[PDB]
């Protein structure tokens, strides 16, 4: 007989040198909110990280210190609308990623796994994300 | 003739063909006993029809009440309507407890009793005290998914031995030489290659052939492939006319609705609210034998009391039963009812109708699992050939199988086959040679179908066969109708020379595979309807309205005292042995005696024919 | 009879025997009035009546064997239990299980999946196996209950071929199918290798490539929840002691 | 350690739970103590997290080795720069507040 490790090895060996095509996946698969909120959780985490990394870089590379840049912006006396829009856009990712992260921590405790509760937790997440952002962008 | 197809030769001590419950058990049983074993199957093991078995597997464990395997032995012998070899039945039922305990120790997730033991339910025709002490409860089970669990447990167990599997390989024919089996030849579906597996012993556990019918509970894959390879080897098949119609295949889809439903308290009801079984089997009622319940339901329908818009089916009622019981004991059918009938078994009855389900007949073996031929009145075992599972005829089921006795059968004889080869042979013994062109005719036939460009497409032929068997060989049968069927059938078989296939490749050509299965299927259907036509008597599942009585060597309804025992040739208590001239499609019959002795009269008394009523 | 309802199906096609062939979608029209209610009924009707070269797996026809798993209308399911969409205005797209080497048409090469299953030793293991076969092991109703929702798996592979994690790391990530089964043996009150079964998953892939996407649970034809089993494993994975 | 993979998974969750708590702590007790905790917590979380990403989408012994290498640089640099900001500038909390004054 063949051990499992042996089988896996010949599987790859056989197929990678075959003329067999890979069946499609991401291009043909049906989305769901859960699936979409899941990858969005990834895109936001990454973006928060690239954001936090651009901040530290600037702290080490820009001639001026923070207060000066803040002033610079206040000296453009920008439309509150724009002000609010930017703040919102700033805190959304974080808000989405935070609430949804709490969702993941709940799942890690092993709760909320019925598919219908996954849909619930997610929607709650979406509304809490929208509310907290609005609240904050208004502060 | 030219080798347009490359050939790969393999040499093993043993070749098991089929990987359902029987094949798997046979295969690692062999490996376990030291034999370098190959298991050849057209399906990945867990896809086997066995995985669909529901109600259970019988064994006198006595977890529900006190039991006696001998009582189980009797129920089976009586169940078979005396066409069952009692040595086999003796073996099968005495081994049951051990065989089931073995499945549990393998991890089979059996349902449990309050005492942490295997929960067993009642099933059709099982009694305590040789038919005198009431309903037996020996159907061990996994809710209503015992086949699925049994097959997964066995496959998982097989993963522990050095058995070499050849999955999705289609066995074509046996490699016969001088009446001895040298192996099998097959088509590797994944890559279009031909393979010859030479072994000293070959076990055939290829399943039944319910797809000879238009409506069956069987899988599209139950095409009697091995039964067919026997035929083509010139060997006889036995009792093929003994087809079991399960009382409750769901109306429309055909999916089986376990007898376990009736075992748990379910009842059959006509278009007039009547629990008619209280009228056809006053004692056993809904728990009568399957042949009985199926006939009874049938009369009710043709007599006009059938339900539904076409009054063509009856109702299986379960809603009177507590919902937690349905959920715990019948979760499987509950869902199947909804999916294929839109029925919520907690509120409404399930529409059901007798459906071709199992094959009692098969390749004839002895109780050791060895295939036997019958020449000049004597049983001779074909060296190097064994068979087990539904593909065989040990026969522990004779003219009618007691529900839950197949899953038993599968593991007992599949192990028997292993134990036997073991006591008979030694691992490594020099594998028998095969002539350089052995199998060349299978390739021929294979290549011939691959390019067939006639006027009748496979699906067309097949359906012709299924519809013919369906209306000429059902619950009730008659000589004129059977005679018609035999001819239509022989026409269809002759017409196979007018076959047209379209797929011309060889890799995963299921156009071709299913045509090979049609050849296979037809070989079985022919033997089935011809054997039926010749059997002028009513026994178990075979009910001739033109020969309504069972005909034994004595009329056992009266004292044998001073009775002229009927000659072999003048009564029907004997096994049918069919043969077929592949070329013409001419069916040839012979008969062999039914084995009545047990393995030890002191331990289990042979049970004489008698009136059979429930 | 007379008065059809023609439904279109776009099904994936690829012949490994047509030299230099490219996957293509073929469209079939079927009359739902002369066809069973299930997509498999449609697939069979097509092979039988229009293109016997359309290849695919099937056997049981009642959703217990797991053979017919494929992607129908973007989701993994069993053709034999998935109702045909009656909306004649839509062409149902049928593909093979996602991200799989296609052997032919709708037939995926499942050997890696099978090997992964073999690798978790899905079978009862007791320390003392000296007493195998003498008596039924004892298991309470309560412990046998923990098996519900786990043993029913039919190893169809819909859940694993629906999980993006398995799409990217299928070579090392076991997948929901196999993991739930690994859990199926971890909690069988009769098995004595729970700690060893967890030990085998102490690596970055086998188990930890699950980031709780829950496609698996959504796609399961048997209504099983592999995603939850996976989370129970993580809790054990992080509490067991050597 | 034989339990490395599960120890990490736990630590990962423990850190998110940590980082979660610093959100309220930064708004109720802004100052050095929290500013550094955020530096540490944000760096670690973002690091482990970006590693899961690489692990999922980077294949081949080398590409992986590489991606991981450069992540380790991105992270030490990030933690460094965040610590610079906290030491030589207003620090994370006060900064946010100022940004949220525009
Ligand atoms: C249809 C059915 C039958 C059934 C049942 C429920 C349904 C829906 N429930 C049962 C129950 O609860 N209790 C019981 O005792 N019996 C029940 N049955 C009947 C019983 O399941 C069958 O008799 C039994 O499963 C037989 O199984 P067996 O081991 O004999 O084989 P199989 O499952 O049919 O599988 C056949 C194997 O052979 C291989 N094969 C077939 N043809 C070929 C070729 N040509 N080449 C290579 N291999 C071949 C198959 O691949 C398979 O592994
Ligand atoms: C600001 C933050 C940054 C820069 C950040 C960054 C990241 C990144 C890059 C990931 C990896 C994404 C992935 O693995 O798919 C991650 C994962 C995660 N973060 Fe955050 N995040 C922040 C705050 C938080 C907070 C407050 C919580 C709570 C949180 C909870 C999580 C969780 C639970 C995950 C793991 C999700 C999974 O299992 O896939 N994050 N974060
Ligand atoms: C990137 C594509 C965005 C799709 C987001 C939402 O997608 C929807 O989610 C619902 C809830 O799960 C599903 O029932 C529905 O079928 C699905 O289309
Ligand atoms: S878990 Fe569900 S889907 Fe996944 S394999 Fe088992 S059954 Fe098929
Ligand atoms: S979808 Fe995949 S990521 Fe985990 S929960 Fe299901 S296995
Ligand atoms: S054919 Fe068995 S699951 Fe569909």
């Amino acid at each position: 007989a063949t051990t499992a490790k042996e089988e896996m090895a010949r599987f790859w060996e056989k197929n990678t040198k075959s003329s067999r095509p890979l069946s499609p996946h991401i291009s043909i698969y049906k989305w769901s909110l859960p699936m979409a909120m899941s990858i969005t959780h990834r895109g936001t985490g990454v973006a928060l990280s690239l954001g936090v990394s651009l901040f530290s870089l600037a702290a080490l590379l820009l001639p001026e210190q923070f207060p000066h840049y803040v002033a610079v912006v206040k000296s453009l006396s920008l439309s509150p609308a724009l002000i609010y829009s930017a703040k919102f856009a700033l805190v959304f990712p974080l808000s989405y990623h935070t609430w949804n992260g709490i969702r993941h921590l709940v799942w890690d405790m092993g709760k909320g796994f019925k598919l219908s509760q996954v849909e619930q937790s997610g929607v709650v997440v979406l509304i809490l994300t929208l509310l907290s952002s609005a609240g904050i962008a208004a502060i | 003739i030219s080798t347009q197809y490359p050939v790969v030769d393999h040499e093993f001590d043993a070749v098991v063909v089929g990987a359902g419950g029987a094949g798997l058990r046979a295969a690692f049983g062999l490996s376990e006993a030291g034999f370098n074993t190959a298991c050849v199957t057209k399906l990945f093991p867990t896809r086997s029809h066995t995985v669909a078995a529901q109600g259970g597997i019988n064994a006198a464990l006595g977890n529900m009440e006190d039991d006696n395997w001998r009582w189980h032995f009797y129920d089976t012998v009586k169940g078979s309507d005396w066409l069952g070899d009692q040595d086999a039945i003796h073996y099968m039922t005495e081994q049951a407890p051990a065989a089931v305990i073995e499945l549990e120790n393998y991890g089979m997730p059996f349902s449990r009793t309050e005492e942490g033991k295997i929960y067993q339910r009642a099933f059709g025709g099982q009694s305590l005290q040789f038919g005198k002490g009431g309903q037996a409860h020996r159907c061990c089970c996994v809710a209503d998914r015992t086949g699925h669990s049994l097959l997964h447990t066995l496959y998982g167990r097989s993963l522990r031995y050095d058995t070499s599997y050849f999955v999705e390989y289609f066995a074509l024919d046996l490699l016969m030489e001088n009446g001895e089996c040298r192996g099998v030849i097959a088509l590797c579906i994944e890559d279009g290659t031909i393979h010859r597996f030479r072994a000293k012993n070959t076990v055939i556990a290829t399943g039944g052939y319910g797809r000879t019918y238009f409506s069956c509970t069987s899988a599209h894959t139950s095409t009697g492939d091995g039964t067919a390879m026997v035929t083509r080897a010139g060997l006889p098949c036995q009792d093929l006319e003994f087809v079991q119609f399960h009382p409750t295949g769901i109306y429309g889809a055909g999916c089986l609705i376990t007898e376990g439903c009736r075992g748990e308290g379910g009842i059959l009801i006509n278009s007039q609210g009547e629990r008619f079984m209280e009228r056809y089997a006053p004692v056993a009622k809904d728990l009568a034998s399957r042949d009985v319940v199926s006939r009874s339901m049938t009369i009710e329908i043709r007599e006009g009391r059938g339900c539904g818009p076409e009054k063509d089916h009856v109702y299986l009622q379960l809603h009177h039963l507590p919902p937690q019981q349905l959920a715990t004991r019948l979760p499987g059918i509950s869902e199947t009812a909804m999916i294929f009938a839109g029925v919520d078994v907690t509120k409404e009855p399930i529409p059901v109708l007798p459906t071709v389900h199992y094959n009692m007949g098969g390749i004839p073996t002895n109780y050791k699992g060895q295939v036997i031929t019958h020449v000049n009145g004597e049983d001779k075992v074909v060296p190097g050939l064994y068979a087990c599972g539904e593909a065989a005829s040990a026969s522990v089921h004779g003219a009618n199988r007691l529900g839950a006795n197949s899953l038993l059968d599968l593991v007992v004889f599949g192990r028997a086959c292993a134990l036997t080869i073991a006591e008979t042979c030694k691992p490594g013994e020099p594998v028998p040679s095969i002539k350089p062109n052995a199998g060349e005719e299978s390739v021929a036939n294979l290549d011939k179908l691959r390019f067939a460009d006639g006027t009748i497409r496979t699906s067309e032929a097949r359906l012709n066969m299924q519809k013919t068997m369906q209306s000429h060989a059902a619950v009730f049968r008659t000589g004129s109708i059977l005679q018609e069927g035999c001819e239509k059938l022989s026409q269809i078989y002759r017409d196979l020379a007018h076959l047209k296939t379209f797929d011309r490749g060889i890799v995963w050509n299921t156009d071709l595979v299913e045509t090979l299965e049609l050849q296979n299927l037809m070989l079985c259907a022919l033997q089935t309807i011809y054997g039926a036509e010749a059997r002028k008597e009513s026994r178990g599942a075979h009910a001739r309205e033109d020969y309504k009585l069972r005909i034994d060597e004595f009329d056992y309804s009266k004292p044998l005292q001073g009775q002229q025992k009927r000659p072999f040739e003048e009564h029907w208590r004997k096994h049918t042995l069919s043969y077929v001239d592949v070329k013409s499609g001419k069916v040839t019959l012979k008969y062999r005696p039914v084995i009545d002795r047990t393995l030890n009269e002191e331990d289990c008394s042979s049970v004489p024919p008698a009136i059979r009523s429930y | 009879a007379a008065t059809s309802r023609i439904k279109k199906f776009s099904i994936y096609r690829w012949d490994p025997d047509k030299p230099g062939d490219k996957p293509r979608m073929q469209t079939y029209e079927v009359d739902l009035n002369k066809c069973g209610p299930m997509v498999l009924d449609a697939l069979i009707k097509i092979k039988n009546e229009l293109d016997s070269t359309l290849t695919f797996r099937r056997s049981c026809r009642e959703g217990i064997c797991g053979s017919c798993a494929m992607n129908i209308a973007g989701g993994n399911t069993l053709a034999c239990t998935k109702k045909i969409d009656p909306d004649l205005s839509k062409t149902t797209k049928i593909y093979p299980l996602p991200h799989m080497y296609v052997v032919k048409d709708l037939v995926p090469d499942l050997s890696n999946f099978y090997a992964q299953y073999k690798s978790i030793e899905p079978y009862l293991k007791k320390k003392d196996e000296s007493k195998q076969g003498k008596e039924q092991y004892l298991q309470s109703i309560e412990d046998r209950q923990k098996l519900d929702g786990l043993y029913e798996c039919i190893l169809c592979a819909c859940c694993s071929t629906s999980c993006p994690s398995y799409w990217w790391n299928g070579d090392k990530y076991l997948g929901p199918a196999v993991l739930m089964q690994a859990y199926r043996w971890m909690i069988d009150s009769r098995d004595d290798y729970t700690e060893e079964r967890l030990a085998q998953l102490q690596d970055p892939f086998s188990l930890y490539r699950c980031h709780t996407i829950m496609n698996c649970t959504r796609t399961c034809p048997k209504g099983l929840n592999p995603g939850k089993a996976i989370a129970e494993i993580k809790k054990m994975m992080a509490t067991y002691k050597e | 350690s034989s339990k490395a993979a599960s120890l990490h998974w736990t630590s990962e969750r423990a850190v998110s739970a940590l980082l979660l708590g610093l959100l309220p702590a930064a708004y109720l007790y802004p100052g050095p103590a929290v500013d550094y905790s955020l530096a540490a917590a944000l760096t670690l979380h973002g690091h482990w997290g970006l590693g899961q990403v690489i692990t999922d989408y980077v294949h081949g012994d080398t590409p992986i080795k590489v991606a991981n290498t450069g992540l380790y640089v991105l992270s030490a640099i990030t933690f460094t720069g965040l610590c610079y900001f906290n030491y030589y500038d207003v620090g994370i909390c006060k900064a946010v507040a100022m940004l949220w004054s525009i």
